RNA sequence: UAGCGCCGGCCAACUCCGUGCCAGCAGCCGCGGUAAUACGGAGGGCGCGAGCGUUACCCGGAUUCACUGGGCGUAAAGGGCGUGUAGGCGGCCUGGGGCGUCCCAUGUGAAAGACCACGGCUCAACCGUGGGGGAGCGUGGGAUACGCUCAGGCUAGACGGUGGGAGAGGGUGGUGGAAUUCCCGGAGUAGCGGUGAAAUGCGCAGAUACCGGGAGGAACGCCGAUGGCGAAGGCAGCCACCUGGUCCACCCGUGACGCUGAGGCGCGAAAGCGUGGGGAGCAAACCGGAUUACCCGGGUAGUCCACGCCCUAAACGAUGCGCGCUAGGUCUCUGGGUCUCCUGGGGGCCGAAGCUAACGCGUUAAGCGCGCCGCCUGGGGAGUACGGCCGCAAGGC
């Protein structure tokens, strides 16, 4: 069955984008929600919807791209090269405030799940919170 | 359109043989036939004829890629009906990447041609008069039309841009931009400015490379 | 007072003599049989210097036990296959608790050591004086996003209902024909059979060909498939009964009832074995023949059945199970619909992206992810020895 839905809306993500798609669904959920709007504040993808599908709630995500590169493999450069998932079920990853890690010298983002809602990396540090360390994004 | 849809241009080829990167050009499916939408068609002429004006306007030559059975007769009027180099018999292998090579046959040619108009062949017994000759045939067969090119073109046109991939392939590795009228069984990724039509039908050739070589002796 | 090591590559330092697989050097690769920058001695050079080398031990290099930071198709590594206990993990929407989690204050975290700053020995080692830092654990307070728990709901997972479908899935009885071998007859003449060629062998007690009647055992010719069923091992005549699994349609009921699974329990080709039956054909062992100085003629256990053991394989897809996402083309088996086509499930062949040391895999992944389990840490010695458990034994773990 479905273990991870935080883990499987990530590789959706990266699956989709992969193979240069202008949408992608997944099954909706609030904590998805919200890592999505904190993924299209930091201009990760386009933007998200929430649509219905067969009388189901889904959450649309549209992906985007760089310019098409010049020469042979003209394919655009992606936006979200890489996007792993941190804290996983079976090995919980907790972070306090000087523990929260620095991603490509700050070209990237970690995003936690703090008390105070979530929030990236510099949130958190700016609030003085720590939490749950979801994913990271570069 | 009124004037693509009756030279069968929105015909392409069976559900058996289309490449999925193509849909976005696809309209419906009739009789177990793919129709290409004629009005993407229409946007994407119209984009690659702009690109062509501004080419000719510039004094760019445009090399004329077709190795069709059909599309030989009509690329070659068309390019004469021009400045324009052209090759329609085969593409050998390095026409581009390994033009220092070619321009070695080219020369060889033109050397070869000049000298049988020449009074010294009196000696040379006839036999190697006969290999000369044949070694003429050979390359003014093969190398008509690519004798106009004095250096690397500035575009590419391609008739069936799976037919003459290496060419594809050949342009990409240059940054040269690539012009196809390329048909449901083509990658449009590998073209830049892209005609989505059919690439048979002699009568939708005929007429793109016909409205294509107007519009650049216009620009001239 | 200037010594010690080294000069083939790692690794900075090259020539001349003695040497001829001898004397010897060596951490590894290796150097030495008359032209050695590798051996021994000189000259020169390099590195360190009152020290320079050697041996022993620890860490690193070793991402070579990998949490940071590995792997299991062919390199060592997926259990032979199921069911399932403990355990691990876990859909969507609200609410209460604040156990995990995060934050703040505070107590502790001795001195010395580590760090910073300033000073005393003429410098330094050494020492002194201040200042922080500090994993962790009490104590008081704060937060509720994610885990946990509790309460109330939802149908997208899972299960049931209803109406159908295909199938060598299994067990129990019954019986259909074609062979093969014997028995009983009728006719039959000299061979039959066998091989690369032959021999052994059978036949005058009349063989082999052939006609009819009878007995007995074993296996199911065409259909037949690159097909189907099953969790594996496996499953082909036909008929009937008792049963297992599975697919589609209606979306009709339930509300998360799920996934995996250390031990346990069960199944497990073929060959063996105990206790009884049966034995047509084939055939280990064995008796013969012969040639190329394997092959043909006979034949025992065994192959067949009932009960009980044995538990092994190239038990292979050399690929553990479950779920989700990622182009298609083509051939098949089986359903449903409005039937050139759509829509499910199963089995093959090419091949996007991607992956791989490569071969190759590719919507039946060896791709991208998550959960759980089982294994791997150079080759032999060795699946050996000892010990334990299971078998009548051979043997198995």
């Amino acid at each position: 069955m479905l273990t991870d839905p935080i883990a499987d809306m990530l590789t959706r993500i990266r699956n989709a984008t992969r193979v240069y798609k202008e949408s992608t669904d997944v099954p909706a959920s609030r904590f998805k929600e919200e890592i999505l709007r904190i993924l299209a504040r930091e201009g990760f993808i386009k933007g998200y919807e929430r649509v219905d599908v067969d009388g189901k709630p889904y959450l649309r995500v549209y992906l985007k791209y760089g310019p098409r590169r010049q020469g042979p493999d003209p394919r655009p450069e992606q936006v979200i090269h890489h996007i792993r998932r941190i804290s996983k079920p079976g090995r919980r990853v907790y972070v306090g405030v000087k523990e929260i890690p620095r991603v490509r010298r700050g070209l990237g983002i970690a995003i936690l799940s703090t008390s105070k809602g979530v929030l990236t990396d510099r949130e958190a540090r700016k609030l003085g919170v720590g939490g749950e360390l979801i994913c990271e994004v570069w | 359109v009124k004037e693509l849809l009756e030279a069968g241009v929105h015909f392409g080829h069976e559900r058996k043989r289309w490449n999925p990167k193509f849909a976005r050009y696809i309209y419906a499916e009739r009789n177990g036939i793919h129709i290409i939408d004629l009005q993407k068609t229409m946007e994407e002429l119209e984009r690659t004829f702009r690109f062509i004006e501004d080419l000719a306007m510039r004094g760019g030559t445009i090399l004329f890629v077709g190795t069709k059975k059909q599309a030989q007769d009509i690329v070659r009027m068309e390019a004469e009906r021009a400045g324009m180099p052209y090759v329609n018999q085969r593409w050998l292998g390095g026409m581009l990447t390994n033009f220092k090579t070619i321009s070695q046959r080219v020369h060889r040619l033109e050397e070869l041609e000049a000298l049988f108009a020449s009074p010294e062949i009196e000696e040379r017994p006839k036999k190697e008069q006969v290999r000369l000759k044949h070694e003429l045939e050979r390359l003014q067969k093969y190398l008509s039309g690519f004798r106009l090119l004095k250096r690397l073109p500035d575009a590419i046109f391609v008739v069936d841009p799976t037919k003459e991939a290496i060419a594809v392939r050949e342009a990409r590795k240059l940054f040269i931009p690539v012009i196809a009228l390329a048909d449901t069984d083509s990658d449009p990724d590998l073209v830049d400015y892209i005609i989505p039509g059919n690439d048979d039908a002699i009568r939708s050739i005929q007429l793109i490379l016909s409205r294509a070589v107007d519009l650049i002796i216009q620009a001239r």
